[PDB]
């Protein structure tokens, strides 16, 4: 769509990776945050 | 008779000085078998309460366990936990002034004994 | 000072769904060093009794350790054991109906911290 | 989240016969983490006390923590200690005579649950 690939990564789940949803729980999010990387912490929960 | 055991076991131990405020005392994994907690007072207390509970590693989620008022100056939990996200023990003391009747600090010692989520199988 | 301990210790879970029979919830070896036995009620029961004891692997050797009625809803064994053919830990209760208050159905945690009966010389 | 740990833990069990005399049941490090001590009279005592407590492996720095009378027949120490030079757990038998309505003899059996000093570092 106006020459940008639209891509279907799948949805995160407890068994392999895609993109997020307000489904994940604040923990199990934040475990895979560096905390010395991030500036902040938003998780899906804290988003929506 | 065969089953499915918890073979791995720790115990920690942190201290702090007993006035107003919020102190996050011990750290569990997700699973943990969590089988006792105690709390201890070194000291006279003259006034308050310690407060220990459970609470998120970010989120407000804290919620009192086991009240100790000043005259018991020991306690234990009643109950048996499995760590469900609530990844931190957590103690506050709402009511607390300075040590009283001693001139020497008062101290609080939690100790949080715990068995890892880790299992291993043995037939007996 | 010099003595011989026991160095090696296992913590079994087992769940079972609170209602009317036995069931066999940890198994422990002979010279097993049971140092404490927990037992929870997850959920509002209405009626009924718990009663955990020790049993044999075959023959009928049930007796009653632990008695908990439907309103303190969690136990711990006041005693300590070591096991000598009573090498089964066993759950029976006698009185119970559907959940009751709630519409999801009531459970029972049992855990068991025990150390094997291996030792080690350790002096200090 | 990151802590250290006790990850060592043992338990040392000990009988003594149950008549008038002092007796050094268990051993302890310095600072070791002792989080259990319970004490078990197998057997019908007729007369007596058993007070279990911590001396010192030379000096006579003997204070009980736990008194037990003919009735109860079973004890456990409310409180939780970090040895701290007082690595003698005694038991003292002031009042005894023979075993009593059984013609058997009493045994009285200590079990100390207890962490070694060493911890290790863990990040959940």
């Amino acid at each position: 769509i106006d020459n940008c690939p639209v891509i279907d990564a799948g949805v995160w789940n407890k068994l392999n990776v895609g993109m997020p949803n307000s489904s994940i729980s604040d923990s199990d999010f934040t475990r895979y945050l560096n905390k010395a990387n991030v500036s902040n912490i938003v998780t899906p929960m804290q988003l929506k | 008779m065969k089953q499915k055991v918890h073979s791995v076991s720790y115990l920690a131990k942190a201290e702090f000085e007993y006035k107003n405020g919020v102190y996050d005392l011990v750290a569990l994994p997700t699973g943990a078998e969590v089988i006792k907690i105690s709390l201890e007072v070194v000291g006279l207390p003259t006034a308050g309460h310690v407060s220990v509970g459970f609470k998120d590693e970010s989120k407000k989620n804290y919620s009192s366990i086991l009240t100790l008022p000043v005259n018991e100056t020991s306690g234990v939990v009643t109950k048996d936990y499995t760590v469900k996200s609530d990844k931190i023990v957590a103690a506050e003391v709402k009511d607390a002034l300075a040590e009283g009747s001693d001139g020497r600090p008062v101290k609080c010692v939690l100790r949080a004994l715990y068995f890892l989520p880790s299992v291993i199988e043995v037939e007996y």
